[PDB]
């Protein structure tokens, strides 16, 4: 259901890092599998080559937790105007606090050891259901 | 530009914002309408130094770039009980435990 | 403004706005103007206040965003409050 449109009319893109995450720009094909491609250092730009109706995501490279772009889940390039290429910015989300303490609580705590943790059995689950692309394709899907 | 504060006495700490243009009696005023007393009830510190109340946030060191939202700035405060003034004192917070061997 | 007063087990009082303190599912409940934590020490309950301060300020911004800071030592705990308050 969410894939990209092969339409083949190119569109310049600017994908620029605000966070100061690592950043791991993901494609969906045509068959709407994701393919990841090379990453930006923090505070880093690219210029691109993409497609219009092209559909695109964006991860933390290491843990996989979830980017906004232009203020959204998902980045569709535009039609190119004047020649000038499109802006996505991509950038934090406000994460609950519960979410931002399970980052760090991951990035601590090797996952063999969850459960050695003294907390509620439903955290544990909380921990070792960390982000994931599929997770998400499934739920936007909806 | 809005300057993110906390103003300690005691076991009390109230959260607020303020102007960095905005004067320390302004600031004063606040804490009157939150805890009840008046400005001339009040002194305001930044560590150990007095406040003069003339003065802005800005001259006295609170810029929007050191007293941020997710970690604001401390403002002391001390209350006059009778005649004179009770000495600066700040309760500090609770001691976190050791880190579990797992996250070691 | 209307402020509300949130006390932590070892009796240190926070007072931060109603708007802000709504943010939580749980103290709204406990409200409907002072709340009790008996298992919320006070090194625990301050960055709550902190992460209402930051998100009212974030939400909805385009100025970017930082990332909200927690030190190890802290974050099992306050995870543990989070969950609890729902936030
Ligand atoms: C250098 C870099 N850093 C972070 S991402 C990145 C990077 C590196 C290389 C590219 C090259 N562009 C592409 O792969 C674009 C992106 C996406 O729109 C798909 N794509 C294509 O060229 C795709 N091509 C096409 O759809 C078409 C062709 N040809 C039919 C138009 C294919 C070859 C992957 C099927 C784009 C971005």
């Amino acid at each position: 259901v969410l894939r990209s449109v092969n339409s083949r009319e190119p569109s310049q893109v600017i994908f620029c890092n605000r966070s100061p995450r690592v950043v791991l720009p993901v494609w969906l094909n045509f068959d709407g599998e994701p393919q990841p491609y090379p990453t930006l250092p923090p505070g880093t730009g690219r210029r691109i080559h993409s497609y219009r109706g092209h559909l695109w995501l964006f991860r933390d490279a290491g843990t996989h937790d979830g980017l906004l772009v232009n203020q959204t889940e998902l980045f569709v390039p535009s039609l190119n105007v004047d020649g000038q290429p499109i802006f996505a910015n991509i950038t934090l989300p406000v994460y609950t606090l519960k979410e931002r303490c399970l980052q760090v609580v991951r990035s601590l705590v090797k996952p063999e050891n969850y459960r050695r943790l003294d907390i509620v059995r439903s955290l544990y689950e909380d921990l070792e259901d960390h982000p994931n692309v599929q997770k998400d394709l499934e739920r936007l899907t909806q | 530009m809005d300057v993110f504060l906390m103003i300690r006495r005691h076991k009390t700490t109230i959260f607020t914002d303020a102007k960095e243009s905005s004067t320390v009696f302004e600031l004063k005023r606040i804490v009157e309408g939150i805890l009840k007393r008046p400005p001339d009830e009040q002194r305001l510190y930044k560590d150990d130094q007095l406040l003069d109340d003339g003065k802005t946030l800005g001259e006295c060191g609170f810029t929007s770039q050191t007293a941020r939202p997710q970690a604001p700035a401390t403002v002391g405060l001390a209350f006059r009980a009778d005649d004179t003034f009770e000495a600066l004192c700040i309760e500090p917070f609770s001691s976190p435990p050791e880190l579990p061997d797992v996250m070691k | 403004m209307m402020y509300v007063k949130l006390i932590s087990s070892d009796g240190h009082e926070f007072i931060v706005k109603r708007e802000h303190a709504l943010t939580s599912g749980t103290i709204k409940a406990m409200l409907s103007n002072e709340v009790n934590f008996r298992e919320i020490p006070s090194h625990v309950l301050s960055k709550v206040c902190m992460y209402f301060t930051y998100k009212v300020r974030y939400t909805n911004s385009s100025t970017e965003i930082p990332e909200f800071p927690i030190a190890p030592e802290i974050a099992l705990e306050l995870l543990m409050a989070a969950n609890f308050l729902d936030c």
